[PDB]
């Protein structure tokens, strides 16, 4: 509760003012958010305030959320690192 | 079938062992006797090694039995017959137990003979529910000043009893047994259960003989599990000895059981959990050491009258180090029982005797189910007294040098001796003094040695007034303060 | 009772086992065919006939198979006058060079603490003639006294005069257990009692204290048990000729040390500060033989040392 | 647990027995090595923290007799110590 | 577990499937195991050596070769047992049959 | 198929199925005990065996008893004849009222909503309680949790939050006992019926389901019966489509619980000791403590904290299945300042400027900036005094120490050892009054004045009486 997830947020809400600027050269910038561990309550709130912004055209969500097998948990980083490659 | 029943003669080896009954001992060491055999043995039952000890059924394995020894294991060896009882660990309990010393199997050490036990209980039974129990009504009366004032504590209630060492915690327990002869005289008994520990052995013989000299033994169980005493016999003793309360609990009648301590309690069953090579955590204490005391205190309830009205009272001992009252097993008690008596190495290196903090000891069930006469001081002077521990960082204008005024009479209102508990019509009398002004010529210095000829004045002259305080247990009656008035009256021109 | 053979060595713990009747827990074992005379005292039974052993003395040399006696018993160690004056070690032999320990009977280092009905249900002062102590913070006969302040405030000199004055106004003698001793200082107090008297190399009727070391140098199981050894002798005098014992232990932080460090070879899972699981029975199987009876008692001074100057460890 | 001189290897000789085969008494083999530490087979008379000497010359303390094998540690580079040396 | 008794069986019958393979065994060999097999199944026998403890090491190590065939186990059958209950591990004895019924399996094949 | 005893370790008992094996969560009854003994199915070994982990105690059990595989996992009554009624984990009644003569029984385990499935409603929950709706205000279907150190006051909050909540709460409550005092059943139930919200008479008025499995129980209960309880309010929060209220005391019992079969289960230990599952067992059981679209739950969760260390695994855990926490503080308690909840230690993801209004906001932060101040101070203070601070720190302390008091409040639960009228504070005046003594309109009235009531009216009247 310092505001560490918040500073995420911004960031890919902020990229809309260069999301469209191609040929301008100002490249885009696609987002990926991975949620690991958290509560499927807070993913939510989450892509809701993605979408009602219209920052979700250029974000992936990829969520291992409290509730899903370790194993998942662990290897959700890895395939968001995949999908950002 | 065809090719065999020749093998059978040739080998001639194990004639006939007899498995389902009776086991053998594959290894023992590190307190845990491992068993071949007892096929039909039960989980947590007794069984007998071929020494005459005893011990508990603890794992139950493929291939063998795990078995906790209630003695030294020095007396067990690879190949011994053990035996099974067809019980769960259990121990004698009655009426036939009170006045008598015993160890934590239930045997007799005193030298008095056998127990003559008609009744057994299982030692490690679940604690009622919730229907047959209701809210305590009923004082379990320490007869300290401070206590039974401030915090009151009630029949069925779990009071803690927590502070450093040498602060005091014991005679708090031996002082609230010898008061219990007041009312078991009368005809709403108190029956005791005094629980050793891990204590000095000199410390419970000095015990039975001061509870003997007062005739307060022969209402007494004792139940010894010292320092030199196996730590299976110090982790059983309280299930015992709670099982010897049960017994009244469930009978319409009410016990007091004092579990002094249960740190020590806590260590031994650390000792077994760690040679069992189980996982340590917090303080190296196994992760079910909170389940240990919760079992126990559980016990200690008031029945409703469906079930007799009995009750059964525990005052369990904790001791804290350098008053570190968030460390594990502190806070676990904490959190079990229904209040703290705290006492405080700082108050009693003073000379508050009673070492207790008023200011943060705490009672809730306790405070409803106190005297009314009682009620009608001790409201005011718990109030008073913390307002005065408020103010005493200054030790001024008018009223601020009246509150240490009070506030240091107050305080030496509750200090006491040992063995020396004082009924509740007494404790009203002499905090109704303090609280009312008559204390406020005196010199400080001298409010002992007051209290104390004031008491004897009391007793020899109006056995009657405290009589009828006692008996009809009122406020502080228009009745009872005028004649409170011609007592303190009188009095105070015979002192002066 | 029987003869086993050696099966293992690893340090100060050895596995022994026995084609006949295993010999109980905390028994003594004489390991056969070596220099110098060593005691195993049994600890567990591992099953197949096999026990597990700790070493009294060092393991170097030790071969598999080598024959060990049981002595059918625990350790035992002489008792009686003639231990006055002289210096013994945890399994009775003399460290003092001064031949045979030649005593009438021995007894066993482990023993059950007094009987319910054998303590005593009073609390008296055990008058020592010294005035800061019997006024201000006076002894209790059976009870412990722990002694703080290390060198150079004359802790050598308090035991000696201890022990002095209680042979005068009590005619008991007393025990010095050196749980740890730095072999130079054992030298040292040595010479010094014998030069303050307590200790006549004359007359060893006449010596007022029994010395018994356990060497810092030792391994831990001797100096987990010396200050039994010590005890034992010291119950001698309580029981036998009624006394009122005095009983030293310098120091009983070492004590505490050796038992956590045989636990650890053991094999045991170390408890709080790493301490033995078992630390409070250890301590308290101990400290309990310590105590006032009907026939008289044993009062023991026991320097300690606080790790840390924490007063909360272990 | 398995313990060290229960190997195929080993347990051959043990059951085949070929000519003055035994000198289990003076004489060892590895059975495993690693971390300046030798497994050894045999050497039955062998005394505890005696020193011993492998193949290629390097000395060893036996530290721990165990039933069926020695503890050794190694006075040297243990590359130059391999499996029935 | 009891997965760890597989690795000693793997061992301890390979040890013996070793020296029949070269020397000469495997053909002849096969009978002496599927004859003991057969007596392993005999069950009150059977458990009463393998899997109960009966204190002495000595008692077991000569009641194991005679409770075979005197008669159908070769020399290293005799020493194999021995051996086996002299380590106070012959109680794995079908983990071993197994493994060596697979090791003749294994030499034949396809 | 039936199986047989093979082993029994404490709650940990393993079986041997000839046959079918039972999968994982099923739940088999163990015969010939005398009283009915669940067994549920954690692994399978091999060998045709499972471990699993009885609901009651094992003492009694011997190798080789019969065990019956139910063909499914645990199953409890459900719906609205639980209402007034009290259950232990497995289902069966402790009321001494007779069999729960239900027309569902349902599985205590369960998926967690989907994803698609979740709500996002942000509305505030207001307690009446300062401290909680100026500071960290509660969320209507939002997960709240209360934690504490041994008597710091959990149990008098969640209390007094079932005092001024669950009464005024129009759907039904479950409570659910987890690892606490017995006796606080007892005391808890004779109240529920004194106040009207069960009644034994018409158990189809009764409002609130009760389901216990106390500090009493063996490890494997009280590992289970919050899942039992959560099981009851999945129903009303589905099969009615409703708000449904959910109070847990302790929460934390659940997670110590499962510490001490996991020590006998095989597993490998974790941190301090805990399961290495500590945080999915959370997870798989708190994911289905939530509102979806289809209905809410809110859950109020006490939360113990071991040895007052909020670091410890389980406390620190707990913290990420949160929408409020109330942390309650043990120095706070002993200033005598009760609820005894740490103003800076406190947090609400519903405390947002377009959720509860920029007063509401401004005025929170504002306090909590002055206690700050204060805080960074006290150190300062502690050797030297307060006549070392600038005229100015003077001054924020002065504010600080009548905001410290004025967060502190009686409760009516507390009435009992108090002896002061319990007071309820509308979140609109707690606003202002805070913005008052912020903003210095009452500099002139002594601390004393502020300590112990509701609204700043009091405050006043008090400063009066002196
Ligand atoms: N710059 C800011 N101004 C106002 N409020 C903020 C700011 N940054 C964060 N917050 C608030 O702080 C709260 C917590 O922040 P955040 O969502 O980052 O949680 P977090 O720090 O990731 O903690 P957790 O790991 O528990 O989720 C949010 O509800 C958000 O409204
Ligand atoms: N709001 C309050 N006002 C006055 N006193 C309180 C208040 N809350 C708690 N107390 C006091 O503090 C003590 C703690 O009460 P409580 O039963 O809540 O402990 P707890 O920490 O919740 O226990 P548990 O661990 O079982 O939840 C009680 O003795 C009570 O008198
Ligand atoms: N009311 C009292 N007045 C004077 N001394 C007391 C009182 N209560 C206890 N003591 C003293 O406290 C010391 C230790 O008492 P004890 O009850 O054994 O405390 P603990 O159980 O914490 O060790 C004793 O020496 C005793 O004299
Ligand atoms: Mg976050
Ligand atoms: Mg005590
Ligand atoms: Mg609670």
């Amino acid at each position: 509760q310092t505001g560490k997830t918040a500073i995420a947020l911004d960031t890919i809400l902020n990229q809309a003012n260069y999301n469209g600027r191609e040929a301008d050269g100002m490249k885009t910038l696609h987002c990926i958010y991975v949620a690991v561990g958290q509560k499927r309550s807070t993913v939510a709130q989450l892509v809701k305030k993605l979408e009602e912004t219209g920052a979700m055209a250029y974000t992936t969500v990829v969520a291992a959320t409290a509730s899903d097998p370790a194993p998942m948990q662990y290897l959700a980083p890895y395939s968001a690192t995949a999908m950002g490659e | 079938e065809i090719s065999a029943i020749l093998k059978d003669q040739i080998k001639n080896f194990g004639q006939d062992a007899e498995v389902a009954e009776v086991g053998q001992v594959l290894s023992v060491g590190d307190g845990i006797a491992r068993v071949y055999g007892l096929d039909k043995v039960q989980a947590g039952e007794m069984v007998e090694f071929p020494g005459g000890i005893r011990g508990m059924v603890l794992n139950l394995e493929t291939d063998n039995v795990g078995v906790v020894i209630f003695g030294d294991d020095r007396d067990i060896k690879e190949g011994d017959t053990v035996k099974r009882t067809g019980a769960i660990v259990e121990v004698p309990a009655g009426k036939e137990l009170l006045g008598r010393v015993v160890d934590a199997l239930g045997n007799p050490i005193d030298g008095k003979g056998p127990l003559n036990a008609s009744e057994r209980r299982i030692a490690d039974v679940k604690a009622p529910g919730i229907m047959p129990r209701k809210s305590v009504h009923e004082p379990m009366a320490t007869g300290l000043k401070s206590v039974d004032a401030m915090i009151p504590v009630g029949r069925g209630q779990r009071e803690l009893i927590i502070g450093d060492r040498q602060t005091g915690k014991t005679a708090i327990a031996l002082d609230t047994i010898l008061n219990q002869a007041n009312y078991n005289g009368r005809e709403k008994t108190l029956h005791c259960i005094y629980v050793a520990v891990g204590q000095k052995r000199s410390t419970v013989a000095q015990l039975v003989k001061k509870l003997e000299e007062t005739g307060a033994m022969a209402y007494t169980t004792v139940v010894a599990a010292t320092a030199s005493d196996p730590a299976p016999m110090q982790y059983l003793a309280p299930y015992s000895a709670t099982a010897m309360g049960e017994y009244f609990r469930d009978n319409g009648m009410d016990a007091l059981i004092i579990y002094d301590d249960l740190s020590k309690q806590a260590v031994a069953y650390r000792q077994m959990s760690l040679l069992l090579r189980r996982p340590p955590g917090r303080e190296a204490y196994p992760g079910d050491v909170f389940y240990l005391h919760s079992r126990l205190l559980e016990r200690s309830a008031k029945l409703n009258e469906a079930n007799g009205a009995g009750s059964l009272t525990a005052l369990p001992i904790i001791e804290t180090q350098a008053g570190d009252v968030s460390a594990y097993i502190p806070t676990n008690v904490i959190s079990i029982t229904d209040g703290q008596i705290f006492l405080e190495t700082e108050l009693f290196f003073q000379g508050i005797r009673p070492a207790v903090n008023t200011g943060l000891s705490v009672s809730r069930v306790g405070s409803a189910a106190q005297t009314k006469a009682m009620k009608s001081v001790a409201g005011p002077v718990k109030l008073e007294l913390a307002q005065y521990r408020e103010m005493a960082a200054f030790a001024l204008d008018a009223a601020t040098q009246k509150l240490l005024n009070r506030g240091a009479r107050l305080t030496e209102l509750m200090k006491q001796p040992q063995y020396s508990p004082l009924t509740n019509a007494e404790i009203v009398i002499v905090i109704y003094a303090g609280t009312k002004g008559y204390l406020d010529g005196i010199p400080v210095r001298d409010v002992t040695k007051w209290e104390h000829g004031l008491l004897q004045y009391l007793r020899n002259q109006k056995a009657d007034l405290l009589e009828d305080m006692t008996k009809n247990d009122r406020k502080v009656a228009g009745e009872l303060e005028d004649a409170i008035k011609a007592a303190l009256d009188g009095y105070a021109k015979t002192y002066a | 009772e029987a003869n086993g053979k050696i099966t293992q060595v690893i340090g100060a713990v050895v596995d022994v086992q026995f084609d006949g009747q295993l010999p109980a827990i905390l028994n003594a074992l004489e390991t056969e065919n070596n220099g110098k005379r060593l005691v195993l005292e049994v600890a567990q039974h591992l099953g197949e006939n096999t026990v597990r052993t700790i070493a009294m003395d060092a393991t170097e040399g030790l071969v598999r198979g080598l024959p060990v006696k049981d002595t059918g018993g625990p350790i035992m160690v002489p008792v009686g006058d003639a231990t006055l004056g002289r210096i013994l070690n945890v399994v009775g032999e003399p460290v003092d060079e001064g031949g045979p320990v030649e005593a009438t009977q021995t007894r066993a280092i482990h023993q059950q603490a007094p009987d319910f009905a054998a303590q005593a249900t009073a609390s008296e002062i055990l008058v020592t003639g010294i005035k800061v102590i019997d006024l201000l913070a006076p002894y209790s006969k059976g009870g412990k006294i722990g002694l703080f302040g290390g060198a150079g405030v004359g802790k050598t000199v308090l035991i000696m005069e201890l022990i002095n004055n209680i042979a005068k106004v009590h005619s008991g003698y007393s025990v010095f257990a050196g749980v740890g001793e730095r072999t130079r200082e054992g030298n040292d107090l040595y010479h010094e009692m014998v030069e303050s008297g307590v200790i006549k190399p004359d007359d060893l009727s006449k010596s007022q204290v029994a010395l018994v070391y356990g060497q810092m140098n030792e391994p831990p199981g001797a100096r987990m048990r010396v200050a039994l050894t010590g005890l034992t002798v010291a119950e001698q005098f309580r029981d036998a000729t009624g006394t009122d014992v005095l009983f030293f232990v310098d120091n009983i932080f070492r004590f505490t040390q050796a038992g956590s460090e045989v636990s650890a070879l053991l094999g045991r899972i170390p408890s709080a500060v790493g301490y033995q699981p078992t630390l409070a029975t250890d301590m308290g199987a101990m400290q309990e033989r310590i105590t006032s009876t009907k026939n008289g008692s044993i009062t023991s001074i026991q320097a300690v040392y606080v790790p840390a100057d924490d007063l909360t460890d272990p | 647990g398995i313990q060290a001189a229960e190997i195929s290897a080993i347990l051959k000789d043990q059951i085949k027995n070929f000519g003055q085969d035994a000198e289990v008494a003076e004489v060892g083999q590895v059975l495993s090595v690693g971390d300046g530490i030798a497994r050894v087979y045999g050497l039955d008379k062998v005394q505890a923290g005696e020193m011993v000497e492998f193949p290629g010359g390097i000395r060893g303390m036996v530290l721990n007799l165990e039933t069926d094998n020695v503890g050794v540690v190694i006075f040297g580079d243990d590359r130059d110590i391999k499996e029935g040396d | 577990s009891a997965s760890i008794s597989a690795d000693i069986a793997g061992r301890y019958a390979q040890a013996l499937f070793d020296l029949v393979r070269d020397s000469g065994g495997i053909d002849a060999l096969s009978s002496q195991i599927d004859d003991l097999a057969s007596a392993y199944d005999a069950s009150q026998d059977l458990r009463d050596l393998t899997l109960s403890p009966l204190y002495d090491r000595q008692q077991q190590e000569a009641a194991v070769g005679a409770l075979s065939e005197r008669m159908g186990l070769s020399a290293e059958l005799a020493n194999t047992l021995r051996l086996l209950a002299r380590n106070r591990r012959l109680f794995t004895l079908p983990q071993f049959v197994a493994k060596l019924r697979n090791l003749i399996a294994d030499a034949k094949g396809e | 198929a039936n199986g047989k005893i093979t082993q029994v370790i404490g709650a940990v008992v393993d079986v041997q199925f000839d046959g079918q094996l039972p999968a994982i969560l099923n739940a088999l009854e163990t015969e010939n005990n005398g009283k009915r003994l669940v067994l549920e199915v954690a692994q399978h070994l091999g060998e045709n065996t499972v471990r699993t982990i009885a609901m009651d105690a094992t003492e009694g059990l011997v190798r080789g008893l019969p065990v019956k595989d139910t063909g499914g996992p645990i199953m409890v009554p459900v719906g609205d004849a639980t209402l007034g009624r009290i259950l232990n984990v497995v289902g069966e009644p402790v009321d001494e009222g007779g069999p729960v003569e239900a027309t569902q029984t349902r599985a205590i385990h369960q998926q967690a909503p989907d994803f698609a499935a979740q709500a996002t409603a942000s509305e505030i929950l207001v307690t009446g309680i300062k401290v909680i709706d100026l500071l960290a205000p509660y969320s209507k279907g939002g997960k709240i949790g209360l934690f504490g150190g041994a008597g710091v006051g959990k149990t008098v909050l969640i209390m007094e939050l079932i005092n001024n909540i669950a009464k005024v709460h129009s759907g039904y409550s479950v409570f659910a006992g987890v690892g606490e005092r017995t006796r606080e059943g007892n005391d808890l139930y004779h109240e529920m019926v004194e106040s009207g919200v069960i009644k034994p008479d018409d158990l189809s008025k009764s409002q609130v389901a009760l389901v216990y499995g106390q500090m009493n129980e063996p490890p494997g209960a009280r590992m289970r019966v919050a899942l039992t309880g959560l099981t009851v309010a999945e129903q009303f929060r589905d099969a009615t489509g409703t708000d449904v209220l959910f109070f847990v005391d302790n929460i934390f019992r659940f997670t110590q619980a499962g510490s001490e079969v996991s020590a006998l289960l095989g597993r490998i230990p974790s941190a301090v000791g805990y399961q290495p599952t500590l945080a999915t067992d959370m997870g798989a059981m708190q994911e289905r403590i939530t509102s979806t679209k289809n209905g809410s739950i809110t859950s109020i969760q006490a939360v113990y904290v071991p040895a007052d260390d909020l670091t410890d695994p389980a406390p620190a855990t707990t913290f990420a299945h949160l929408d409020a926490t109330t942390v309650l503080s043990r120095a706070i308690s002993e200033l005598g300042i009760y609820p005894a909840v740490d103003p800076l230690d406190s947090n609400s993801r519903i405390l947002d400027p377009a959720v509860v209004g920029e007063e509401h906001y401004q005025v929170a932060r504002d306090v909590q900036g002055i206690l700050q101040k204060y805080k960074s101070l006290q150190d300062i203070i502690a050797i030297l005094g307060m006549d070392e601070l600038s005229e100015e720190d003077k001054l924020t302390v002065a504010r600080a120490r009548k905001i410290q008091r004025f967060l502190s409040q009686p409760f009516d639960v507390a009435k009992v050892f108090t002896g002061s009228d319990g007071v309820q504070v509308p979140l609109e005046d707690t606003i202002k009054s805070f913005k008052a003594v912020v903003a210095g309109e009452y500099d002139h009235l002594p601390e004393a004045a502020f300590y112990m009531v509701g609204g700043i009216e009091d405050v006043k009247a008090k400063a009066q009486r002196l």
